[PDB]
């Protein structure tokens, strides 16, 4: 039937844009990369270049070094034997020190140590990942909605491994590093602390992240159907608002009553997704800190 | 009885509702206040108030929007009130098609080219972009293009593509007489041995607006061409069969 | 009333059943055919709702709540207040909520654009009917569908979750909550890269998209673009709901145990499921 907009038809080639102008620091810039048939078949086929500066080098080593620190062990745990290594890859698992050493680091290396030596490295990993997000930005003048953005998804993970293990006491308190186990940990955290979905901020936490489906849907829908008056050129439809603009807010307008403009929906679009992280950190915070028994806690005060 | 908890998620609603005021007003930069049918201000304006203005600063000294202002068409709306009451559809009083009404309607954005970061424009035809040429799929240019009557309308004799994203976004198409129009990416359909479009039968093809140069169009120009062609989907109904 | 810009667009024509007599506005909304069938449907299943409450006994709004008929009563049609109150607000519930998709395409038609929006409704559509119409008939009872209470609804997720150990365990749950994270990780990108762009450092003029695509290359190597966001944001979405559907039909369908036992497709493998050590070991 009719054209659909949901892959290229014909695909185009010109030189490849370096990005030159601006303040970016074009001595941590590499060349670019080959083109993709492929990934031109949906989006951009432009792979690279990447901007790799010290805070990035940083980044990426202790980004390393946390994967490795967990390979290690798990090959330690397959005890060296590379058979064992893949029938249990998804079973192995790194776990902080036990209950009785509390907040302290003289857990022995099979003990614990290792965790903590992992976790040190992943928490440089990922922090000098945030200054890249906010560099990046700053480096082509942009604004900071990214970094800030990003600050949302850090505080849910700085919470479960390390603001809650310190109010709580132990460092066992804080997630394990497996792909089943720490599966297993979050069945376990709902069940001590009395049915999570008694916790109003996982309530919270869950209609965003369902909301964040229903408005996503609705503008990946809107923008491809007002593509034919190149609806996706969407800061230009900002700066000067064109048929697309209008035929987008008047479908909406018409179906529920109300409706969104060209920029503004992009608001919506950033706060329905940064306040799954913003309720859930809190959700947890409080959990075993403030309450240890949602379903009880729920009685007692309204529903 | 009142726990810390508690204090939080009563403090969370109330922003919540904070929030969503907020959102809600930033999307009123652009069509309010709400108008009667007849063009004067509606009483009845909901509960959330217009936005104080903010303003954008258009790159390579193009001038500042400042929204929310005041709102002009800027141009002739050629439709008829039908109803004594709100509420009813209004009427073409022409050539809904030609007039520009209807899924036949078009903007009257400023009559400039995008430009790109360099300050260049940012659409030109494959024959003028220095370096660009084409890379998978079937390459349209020489096909011929046929309309929703099943008869041929003229050939492709371009590509204006996106230069810094990339993009194939017109077909440009010589017609009988030796002239060209533009065709929007998205309306065809490219197959092995022709050029599909849906939108209008061969002999509305001519009635696609012109652009006043050769290797580039304007923001007002690509509004007009866009506009038009969807509009034949209500519009050239009759046509089509099958 | 009207968008300021909107007249224009108020033209006759595009629907699919009725020609003109329901082609007209009531406030901000437009009516057509099925716009007085989503009335019709959603009202009486409001009223079907009042009246569930009142042989409950409570106008409390928190506290309402309807459930199917008994698994013993199987796929039968119930007495109304021992079942067919669901049953019935089932109907309406489907009535509506198709009936609205298909005055989404009217609109669609009226304003000349793509039919993208009601065709992704469609998803969220078939995920409840999967819950409530195709695994209760294929498991054989409607007690099988979900209660209709803000309460209620919660626990048969809890109690369905656990008949099966920990839900975790069911792989299509894993690709489907995968799908749904990656989208919320998409979408905040994407509205933070656009509004940064259109609202820049101070004393800065409008960024382009070339910005957009440079801040992505700078931070990842590679940028989808502009419309390989919008593309990729819809397909996110609409796979996240197609593996909710497919991981909630197999579970007692086709599949009974714990989901965790799933796994040993791979951990007793014959040639290596005897090696010493390891966990499995
Ligand atoms: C998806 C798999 C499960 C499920 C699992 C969960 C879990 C788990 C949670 C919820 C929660 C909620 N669910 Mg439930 N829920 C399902 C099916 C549904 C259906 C349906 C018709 O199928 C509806 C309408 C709801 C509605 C809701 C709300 C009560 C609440 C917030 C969701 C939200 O923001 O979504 C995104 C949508 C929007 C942001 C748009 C606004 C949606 C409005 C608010 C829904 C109105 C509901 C209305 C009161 C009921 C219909 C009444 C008629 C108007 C008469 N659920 C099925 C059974 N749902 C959360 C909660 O707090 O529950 C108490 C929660 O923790
Ligand atoms: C039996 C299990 C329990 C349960 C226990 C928990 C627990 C425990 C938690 C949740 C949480 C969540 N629950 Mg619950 N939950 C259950 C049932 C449900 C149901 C359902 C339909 O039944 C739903 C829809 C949900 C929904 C959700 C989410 C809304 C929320 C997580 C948000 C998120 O984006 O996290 C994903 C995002 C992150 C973790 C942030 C990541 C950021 C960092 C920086 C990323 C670093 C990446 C690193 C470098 C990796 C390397 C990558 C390579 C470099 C590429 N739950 C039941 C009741 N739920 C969380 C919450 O907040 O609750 C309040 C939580 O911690
Ligand atoms: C303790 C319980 C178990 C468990 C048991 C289950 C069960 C059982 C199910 C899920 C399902 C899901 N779970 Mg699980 N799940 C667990 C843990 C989790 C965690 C987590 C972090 O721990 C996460 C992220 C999830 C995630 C999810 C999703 C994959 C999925 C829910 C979305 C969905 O299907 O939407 C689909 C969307 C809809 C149905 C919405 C339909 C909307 C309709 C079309 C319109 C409504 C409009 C409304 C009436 C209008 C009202 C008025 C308006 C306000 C104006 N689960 C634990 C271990 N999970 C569900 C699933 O896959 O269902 C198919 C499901 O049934
Ligand atoms: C608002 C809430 C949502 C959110 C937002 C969000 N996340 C973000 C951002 C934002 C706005 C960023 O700016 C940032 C980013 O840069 O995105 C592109 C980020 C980010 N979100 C990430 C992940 C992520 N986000 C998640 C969730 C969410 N993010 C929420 C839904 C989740 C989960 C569990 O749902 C994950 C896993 C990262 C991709 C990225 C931050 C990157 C980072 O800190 O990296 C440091 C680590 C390294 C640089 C390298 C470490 C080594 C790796 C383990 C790879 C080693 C590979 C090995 C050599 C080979 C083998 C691999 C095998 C699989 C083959
Ligand atoms: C497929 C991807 C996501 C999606 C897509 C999607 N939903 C959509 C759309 C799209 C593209 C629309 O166009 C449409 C819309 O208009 O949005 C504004 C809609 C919409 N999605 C909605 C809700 C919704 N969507 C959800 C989910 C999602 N929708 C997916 C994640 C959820 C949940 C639980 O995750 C909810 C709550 C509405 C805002 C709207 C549909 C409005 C509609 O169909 O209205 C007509 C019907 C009525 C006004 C009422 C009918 C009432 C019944 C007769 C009585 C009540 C019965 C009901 C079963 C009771 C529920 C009890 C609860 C306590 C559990
Ligand atoms: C770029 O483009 C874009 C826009 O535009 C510029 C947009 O607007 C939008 C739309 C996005 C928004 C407006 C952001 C806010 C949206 C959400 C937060 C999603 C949640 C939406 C709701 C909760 C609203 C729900 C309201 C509904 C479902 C309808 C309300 C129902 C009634 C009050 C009555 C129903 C009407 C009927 C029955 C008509 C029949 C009338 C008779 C008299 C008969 C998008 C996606 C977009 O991408
Ligand atoms: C081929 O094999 C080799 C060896 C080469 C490999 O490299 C193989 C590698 C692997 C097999 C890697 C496998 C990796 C995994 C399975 C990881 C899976 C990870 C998860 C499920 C993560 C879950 C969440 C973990 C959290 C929440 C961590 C929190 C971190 C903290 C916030 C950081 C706190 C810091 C601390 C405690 C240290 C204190 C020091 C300071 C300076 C603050
Ligand atoms: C009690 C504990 C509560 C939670 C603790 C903090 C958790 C981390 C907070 C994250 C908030 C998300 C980011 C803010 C919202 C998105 C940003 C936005 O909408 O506008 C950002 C704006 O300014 C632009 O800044 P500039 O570029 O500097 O002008
Ligand atoms: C019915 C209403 C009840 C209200 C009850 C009290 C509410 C209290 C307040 C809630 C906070 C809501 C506003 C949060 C958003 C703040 C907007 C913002 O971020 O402003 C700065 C912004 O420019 C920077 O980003 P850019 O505009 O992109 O530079
Ligand atoms: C040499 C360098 C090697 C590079 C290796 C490739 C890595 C692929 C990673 C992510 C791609 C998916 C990106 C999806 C998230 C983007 C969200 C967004 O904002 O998209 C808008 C678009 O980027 C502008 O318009
Ligand atoms: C998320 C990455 C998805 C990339 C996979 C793209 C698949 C290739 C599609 C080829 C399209 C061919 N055709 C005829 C439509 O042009
Ligand atoms: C300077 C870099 C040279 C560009 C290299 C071009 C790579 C060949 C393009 C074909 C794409 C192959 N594939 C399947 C990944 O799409
Ligand atoms: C530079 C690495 C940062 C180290 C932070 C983690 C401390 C690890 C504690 C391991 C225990 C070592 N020891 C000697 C007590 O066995
Ligand atoms: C930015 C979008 C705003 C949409 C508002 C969503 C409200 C949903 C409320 C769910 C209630 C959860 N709980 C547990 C507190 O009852
Ligand atoms: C918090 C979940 C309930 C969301 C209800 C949706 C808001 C109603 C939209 C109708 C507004 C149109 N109206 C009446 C102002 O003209
Ligand atoms: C809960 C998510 C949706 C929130 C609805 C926000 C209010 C919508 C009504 C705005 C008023 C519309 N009006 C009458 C000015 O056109
Ligand atoms: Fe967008």
């Amino acid at each position: 039937a009719e054209y659909q907009n949901i892959f290229t038809q014909v695909q185009v080639r010109g030189p490849a844009d370096l990005c030159m102008t601006e303040d970016v620091n074009l001595a941590n810039r590499s060349g670019v990369g080959p083109f993709s048939t492929l990934l031109g078949w949906f989006g951009n086929a432009q792979l690279g270049p990447i901007y790799l500066g010290s805070l990035g080098v940083l980044s990426l080593f202790s980004g390393l070094m946390w994967f490795f620190t967990i390979g290690i062990w798990f090959w330690y745990q397959a005890g060296w034997n590379p058979a064992v290594f893949l029938r249990d890859l998804f079973f192995f698992s790194l776990e902080p020190p036990a209950p009785e050493y509390g907040l302290s680091f003289a857990a022995p290396l099979k003990e614990g140590g290792l965790w903590l030596i992992a976790s040190f490295f992943m928490f440089v990993a990922v922090w000098s990942w945030w200054g890249r997000t906010y560099l990046r930005a700053q480096a082509l003048g942009m604004g900071k909605h990214t970094a800030w953005a990003f600050l949302s998804a850090i505080w849910l993970w700085m919470v479960l491994g390390f603001i809650r293990p310190i109010l709580m006491g132990s460092w066992s308190e804080a997630v394990p590093y497996g792909i089943f186990s720490h599966l297993d940990w979050t069945n376990n955290f709902s069940l001590v602390h009395g049915n999570l979905f008694y916790n109003p901020f996982h309530g919270l936490s869950i209609a965003f992240l369902y909301g964040s489906a229903l408005l996503f849907a609705m503008h990946g829908a809107t923008i491809l159907a007002v593509s034919r008056f190149g609806g996706e050129r969407e800061l230009e439809q900002i700066a000067d608002r064109g048929t697309a603009a209008e035929r987008a807010a008047l479908f909406w307008r018409w179906t529920m009553g109300f409706n969104a403009t060209m920029e503004g929906i992009h608001r919506w679009a950033i706060w329905m997704a940064v306040l799954v992280t913003l309720t859930g950190g809190i959700g947890i915070l409080l959990s075993g800190t403030v309450v240890d028994n949602w379903y009880v806690w729920g009685q007692n005060h309204g529903m | 009885n009142f726990d810390l908890a508690s204090l939080a998620i009563y403090s969370f609603w109330i922003f919540l509702a904070g929030l969503i005021y907020y959102l809600q007003t930033e999307n009123m930069r652009e069509g309010y206040p709400l108008e009667n049918e007849d063009g004067t201000p509606a009483a009845n304006q909901g509960p959330f108030p217009l936005p104080k203005p903010k303003t954008f600063i258009l790159p390579h000294g193009r001038g500042t929007l400042t929204v929310p202002g005041p709102e002009s068409e800027d141009r002739p709306i050629a439709l008829a009130r039908t109803a004594v009451s709100e509420g009813f559809p209004h009427a073409p009083t022409g050539d809904p098609m030609k007039d520009g009404v209807g899924p036949a309607s078009w903007v009257a954005r400023r009559d400039l080219p995008e430009l790109d970061g360099h300050g260049h424009n940012k659409i030109k035809p494959m024959k003028a972009a220095a370096g660009f040429h084409v890379s998978a799929g079937k390459n349209p240019i020489g096909l011929p293009v046929r309309g929703c009557d099943l008869e041929i309308a003229g050939k492709v004799v371009d590509i204006w593509v996106d230069i810094p994203e990339q993009m194939a976004r017109f077909l440009e198409v010589e017609l009988k007489d030796g002239s060209t129009r533009l065709l929007p990416m998205q309306m065809v359909k490219v197959q092995s041995n022709r050029v599909h479009v849906n939108a209008l039968s061969s002999d509305l093809f001519a009635g696609i607006p012109t652009i006043k140069s050769p290797t580039e169009v304007t923001l007002l120009e690509e509004d007009k061409i866009c506009g038009y062609v969807a509009g034949g989907l209500m519009y050239a109904a009759p046509k089509r069969k099958s | 009333a009207l968008l300021s810009f909107e007249r224009k667009y108020r033209v006759p024509g595009g629907t699919l059943v009725g020609g003109n007599l329901f082609d007209f506005w009531v406030g901000p909304f437009y009516v057509g055919f099925f716009g007085v069938a989503t009335f019709f449907f959603a009202a009486l299943g409001i009223i079907l709702i009042a009246w569930s409450a009142v042989l409950q006994g409570t106008w409390n709004p928190q506290l309402i709540s309807v459930y199917p008929p008994a698994l013993e009563y199987g796929l039968g049609g119930a007495p109304l207040a021992k079942g067919g109150l669901w049953q019935i607000i089932t109907i309406c519930a489907t009535g509506a909520f198709v009936s609205w998709a298909l005055r989404e395409v009217e609109i669609c038609r009226k304003l000349g654009i793509g039919y993208h929006i009601p065709f992704a409704f469609a998803f969220a559509i078939l995920a409840y009917l999967t819950l409530v119409l195709f695994r209760p008939v294929m498991m054989g009872a409607w007690g099988y569908a979900f209660p209709y209470g803000i309460w209620t609804h919660l626990d048969w997720v809890s109690n369905t979750g656990y008949t099966y150990g920990n839900f975790h365990y069911n792989p299509a749950h894993m690709i489907a909550i995968t799908f749904f994270f990656t989208n919320a990780l998409a979408l905040a990108l994407h509205g933070a890269l656009v509004l940064s762009a259109a609202n820049p450092e101070k004393g800065k003029e409008m960024r382009t998209p070339d910005h957009e695509d440079c801040f992505f290359r700078d931070l990842v190597g590679y940028s989808i673009g502009t419309l390989g966001i919008h593309r990729l944001g819809l397909l996110l979405s609409l796979s996240a709901v197609f593996f909710s559907a497919l991981c909630m039909i197999i579970t007692g369908t086709i599949w009974f145990d714990q989901w965790v036992d799933w796994w040993q497709w791979w951990v007793k493998l014959p040639w290596w499921a005897n090696i010493p050590g390891g966990i499995n070991g």
